[PDB]
């Protein structure tokens, strides 16, 4: 399942979910989102 | 309820012993090396500092009339804005830096007006002190304007450099009512080649002045006598 | 009969907004790109607005006691005169621009200081009073002429550029009290031949100084007691 | 027991004669002909001016309630200190001069300011008015910080001789308050390459101006009142 | 015997147009063009005016109590001194001109000053208030030694130039208390050898400027009062 | 006929009458008096 | 005859008497002091 | 013997007592003290 905002992603393996327009970053070492 | 007295002197100066720190750290993270190697330990520093920054406008917003309206100081208005920029790197989209955000978490040590009561009261009045001005200001505007615009017209194929355009020329007009080398760096080399040129930079540095000057002894009417 | 009060807040910020439009528009033509494309809309639009100011001022004139002088008020005669010499542009010889008929259209702005009432009445003081100065512009005027006429017959052989002639020189006396490298392009390059001359700029820095200095506090004992 | 008038005009004017006579010592010594020549003569007069303003300092304590207190006024202090640093030149390690100590014989001379009534008695105010200012130059201090890491940060890669370092560039922005070539040095040459950078010197130049100014007035109505 | 009133309205205003007179030739005849063709009408005129204003000086002697002192004036000891000075170059030794001889007949316009009531009373009070600074005048004069000795000895091999000597670099103290690129000149190239130097400077342009700024508010609290 | 003042002069065919020496001018599309 | 102070002399022909050490001159036309 | 502190010590020879930590010197024609 693909977390939502505020979870520790990693910088490798993208686990923001792209149904809600994210993407993981490694600055803050979790999910956000993305404009 | 939180109605007990929770902002004492001992609060305060932690949130100042704070806000001085973050300006320590602020201030070392200017530096290539000091920074390469602890990166991780100064982000984190951030962090904690942001939270602990976040919770304490919290404080201030609930301890203190949460129905009431508590916008009325312009100073909390400042706090908030503060917190809500900087917490908006987590929360929206890409604001990395990107030479603007930075800017944000220095400008955070104005706080330190905000606490001290003498500077607080001090600003207040330094601020206040600009509407009694008012006119002087227009009055400069104008003068800057014409002036832009001339030295555009006129100048705008001997000096491309100084007066290429009505505002590249706004700024050699702001060099030289401080007088910046108007006659050996911006006067000297034209009037070399539009020989009634020296009007032009006379006559501005004349009344320039003049009206600075005035503008000076106003401020001292308005405060010397009360 | 033109006796009924046909000038009021909307007619005034009519013009008003008139003379920023005309302001804007002046502004706009000092870029070459911008103009060169709609070079007839500006000119038609120049035509429109000098019109237009034209009936404004015949206006202000029939409606206000013309049997009476009107002529009394410096400003009436302000803008009489702008849009005379505008107008000769239509009516008589050969006044195309050369450099001096655009200068007129820019100037037209200060008529934003007759509108407003406030930049008139500030204007009014900050002009009446010069002649309170008075005096001290008859000393500087002194001062600058001897020390004019000396570094000319002194070193009008050793620094043909600052110190060529009575004038050119009445230029230097000019930078040089403004301070502008009069230590660093002015002097240091003469005192290297003169080995004296450092009275001479010296003497002038200070005296020009003190006397400058005067002036001011005394416009202050004229103004801040009153 | 010392107890008789030992102090009076005739005396004091024997330690102004004597400083005056250090003072013009002091500068001769600075000529490196007359020093190589006389170098035995020149160090024999400075110890023998050690020696009797030592045995001067000893006097004034011990003729003048030696168990009281005595060093209530800051310039016994100051004299006190200076002969002492003076005299460790002989009985400890190793100071000869080493770029510093001939600065504490030429310092000795401020003595001058303690002996004249009139100078001390001005200088007393001249510093008493420093407190006076107090927040102000906390302001002042506080937007240097700011603005000088906002320089670093932002123009540390640009120009590394003025923004180099967290005071490289503390020293850029303390030549840009006085207004020294900051448009034709400082800024012009960066202003070429970070076209936003207009802003940072433009705002700083207004800030600084606006704070020092005030200032100024400030202690105004701290004096001309009372 | 001349008991009559022979000074009046039109006698004074003859003075007046004789010394605008002299004022304009002296002007003219900075002119090398306008001064080979001529030279005999000049020289001529001249001394035409050199007589007349003798005469003048005589006038004035006799007919106002001569033997009473008529000396108490200073302005006719001004007046007397220059014709004195002027005629000797007749009844004297080698006084043709030497660079020094025609800056008398220039300065003899600064009886402008004598004639004119309203510039002889303004004169009063701007020499009069000199006393009154007194001080401040010895203490800018003690802080220009101390820091002038210290500057030879530091830096009188680094910039030879600037600090070279006890008099060569008190030349450089003025230039930098006027802020003459004192930081980019004077400063900036020094401090790239001796990195310590920052402090010199930096204490200096604070101090001196400290300084300076009191004196002005100082003459300030002694005339704006009364 | 010649046309006085303030007359829609042509750039090409000068119509002003050349009796009150004037010039046709195209700034200002009329005629104009001359010095 | 040499003639004393303020009197005429001749740019070519010195009158100026010698013994009151003088030294006539062309620039005032007449004799004065020598120093 | 070593003399000690303010004593005039010679330039060749040095009397200055090493017990003491001292050094003379000529800048002073006599023996100080050694850091
Ligand atoms: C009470 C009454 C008050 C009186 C006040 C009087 C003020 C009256 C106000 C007059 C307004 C002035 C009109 C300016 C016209 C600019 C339009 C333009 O052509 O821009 C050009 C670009 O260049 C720019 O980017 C424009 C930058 C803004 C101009 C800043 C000057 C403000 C003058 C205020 C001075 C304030 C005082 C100064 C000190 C503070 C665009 O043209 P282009 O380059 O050829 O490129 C094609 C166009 N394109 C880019 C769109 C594609
Ligand atoms: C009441 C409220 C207070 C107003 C204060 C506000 C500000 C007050 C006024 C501000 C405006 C000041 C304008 C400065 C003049 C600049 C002239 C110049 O140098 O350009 C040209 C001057 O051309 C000449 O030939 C000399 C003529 C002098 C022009 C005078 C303008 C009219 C001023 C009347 C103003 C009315 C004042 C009314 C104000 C009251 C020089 O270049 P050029 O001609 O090309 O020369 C040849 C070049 N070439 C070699 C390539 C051929
Ligand atoms: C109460 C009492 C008040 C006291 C005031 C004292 C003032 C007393 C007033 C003294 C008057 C000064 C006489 C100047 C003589 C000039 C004549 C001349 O030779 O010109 C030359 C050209 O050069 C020029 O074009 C002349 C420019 C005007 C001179 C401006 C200086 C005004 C001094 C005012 C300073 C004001 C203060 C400064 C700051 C504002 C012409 O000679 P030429 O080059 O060889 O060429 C051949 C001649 N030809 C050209 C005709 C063919
Ligand atoms: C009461 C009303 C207030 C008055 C205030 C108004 C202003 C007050 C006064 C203003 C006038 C100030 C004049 C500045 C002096 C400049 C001297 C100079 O540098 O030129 C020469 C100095 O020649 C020398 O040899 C040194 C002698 C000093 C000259 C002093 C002039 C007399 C000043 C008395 C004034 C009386 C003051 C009375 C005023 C009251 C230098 O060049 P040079 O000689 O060629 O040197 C060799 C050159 N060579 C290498 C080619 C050979
Ligand atoms: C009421 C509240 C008041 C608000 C006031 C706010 C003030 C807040 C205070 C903030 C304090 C600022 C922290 C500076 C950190 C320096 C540490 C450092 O890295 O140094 C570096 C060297 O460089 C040096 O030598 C340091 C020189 C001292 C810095 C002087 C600036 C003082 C700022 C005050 C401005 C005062 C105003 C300006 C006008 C007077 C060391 O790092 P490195 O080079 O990589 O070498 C390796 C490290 N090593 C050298 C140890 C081996
Ligand atoms: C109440 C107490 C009184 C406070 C007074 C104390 C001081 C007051 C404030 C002091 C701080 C002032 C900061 C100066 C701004 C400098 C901007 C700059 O030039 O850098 C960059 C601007 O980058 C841009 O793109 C333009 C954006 C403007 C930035 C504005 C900062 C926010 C100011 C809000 C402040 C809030 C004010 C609240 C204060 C109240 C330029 O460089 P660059 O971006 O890299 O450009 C591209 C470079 N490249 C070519 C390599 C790509
Ligand atoms: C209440 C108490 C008041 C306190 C005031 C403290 C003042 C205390 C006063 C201190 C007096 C300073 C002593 C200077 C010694 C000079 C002697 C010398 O060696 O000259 C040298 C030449 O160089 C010169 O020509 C000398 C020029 C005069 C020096 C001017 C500085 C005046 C300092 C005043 C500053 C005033 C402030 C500045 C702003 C106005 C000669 O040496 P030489 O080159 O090797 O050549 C061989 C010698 N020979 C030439 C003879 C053959
Ligand atoms: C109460 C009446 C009011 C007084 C106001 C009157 C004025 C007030 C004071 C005025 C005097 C101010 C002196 C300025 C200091 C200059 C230092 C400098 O730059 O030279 C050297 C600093 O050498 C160093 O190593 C740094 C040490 C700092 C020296 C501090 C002097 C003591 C100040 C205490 C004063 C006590 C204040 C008491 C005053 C009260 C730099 O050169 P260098 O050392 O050679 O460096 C290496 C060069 N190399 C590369 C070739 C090797
Ligand atoms: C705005 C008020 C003005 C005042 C006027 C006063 C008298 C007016 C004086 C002269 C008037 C006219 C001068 C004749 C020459 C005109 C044309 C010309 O050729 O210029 C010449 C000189 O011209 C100058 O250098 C200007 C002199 C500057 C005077 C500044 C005095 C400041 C008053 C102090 C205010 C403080 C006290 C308060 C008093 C207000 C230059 O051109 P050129 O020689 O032919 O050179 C050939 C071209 N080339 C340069 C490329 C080689
Ligand atoms: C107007 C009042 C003056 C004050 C005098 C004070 C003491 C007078 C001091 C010295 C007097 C005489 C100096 C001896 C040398 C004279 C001849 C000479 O050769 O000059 C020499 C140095 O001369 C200077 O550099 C001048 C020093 C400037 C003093 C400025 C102090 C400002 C006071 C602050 C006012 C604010 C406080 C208020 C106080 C008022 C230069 O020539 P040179 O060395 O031979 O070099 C060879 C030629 N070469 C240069 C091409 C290589
Ligand atoms: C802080 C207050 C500001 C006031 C704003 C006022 C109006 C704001 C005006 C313009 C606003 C925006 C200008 C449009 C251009 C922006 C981006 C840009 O490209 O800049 C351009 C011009 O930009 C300038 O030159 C700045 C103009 C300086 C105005 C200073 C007025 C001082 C007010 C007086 C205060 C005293 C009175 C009291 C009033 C306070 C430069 O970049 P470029 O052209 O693209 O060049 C290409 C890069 N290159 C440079 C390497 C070649
Ligand atoms: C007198 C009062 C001072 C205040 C101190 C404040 C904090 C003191 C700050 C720093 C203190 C010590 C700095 C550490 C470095 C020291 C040694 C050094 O190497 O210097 C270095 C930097 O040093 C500077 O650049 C000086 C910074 C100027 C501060 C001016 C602030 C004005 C206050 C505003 C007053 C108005 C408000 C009112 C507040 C009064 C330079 O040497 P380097 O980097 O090694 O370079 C190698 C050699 N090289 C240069 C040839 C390449």
């Amino acid at each position: 399942e693909c977390l939502e905002i505020f979870k520790a992603c990693n910088p490798s393996n993208d686990q923001c979910c792209k149904s809600s327009k994210l993407v993981c970053s490694r600055k803050t070492r979790w999910c956000k989102y993305q404009i | 309820k939180m109605q007990k007295i929770v902002n004492h002197r001992a609060f305060t100066f932690t949130v100042i012993a704070l806000i001085l720190f973050n300006a320590l750290i602020v201030g070392i993270e200017t530096y290539p090396r000091i920074y390469a190697d602890h990166k991780w330990l100064f982000y984190r520093i951030d962090l904690v500092l942001l939270w602990i920054f976040t919770i304490e406008i919290a404080m201030r917003f609930l301890a203190s009339n949460p129905k009431s309206a508590f916008f009325r100081s312009s100073w909390n208005w400042f706090d908030f804005l503060i917190v809500t920029l900087s917490l908006v790197e987590l929360f929206l989209a890409d604001v990395e830096g990107l030479s603007v955000l930075r800017i944000l978490r220095v400008l955070r040590v104005l706080r330190a007006i905000s606490v001290v009561p003498s500077l607080r009261r001090l600003v207040d009045a330094l601020v206040m002190t600009i509407p009694a001005l008012g006119n002087i200001l227009i009055l400069m505007s104008i003068f800057f304007y014409i002036f832009a615009v001339i030295g555009t017209m006129l100048f705008q194929h001997v000096s491309p450099e100084y007066f290429g355009n009505l505002q590249l020329s706004l700024l050699t007009l702001f060099q030289v009512v401080t007088l910046e080398s108007w006659a050996s760096g911006v006067m000297r080399p034209i009037f070399a080649e539009v020989p009634w040129s020296w009007l032009y930079f006379v006559s501005f540095v004349l009344i320039g002045t003049f009206i600075i000057f005035n503008l000076f002894i106003g401020v001292i009417v308005n405060n010397v006598e009360k």
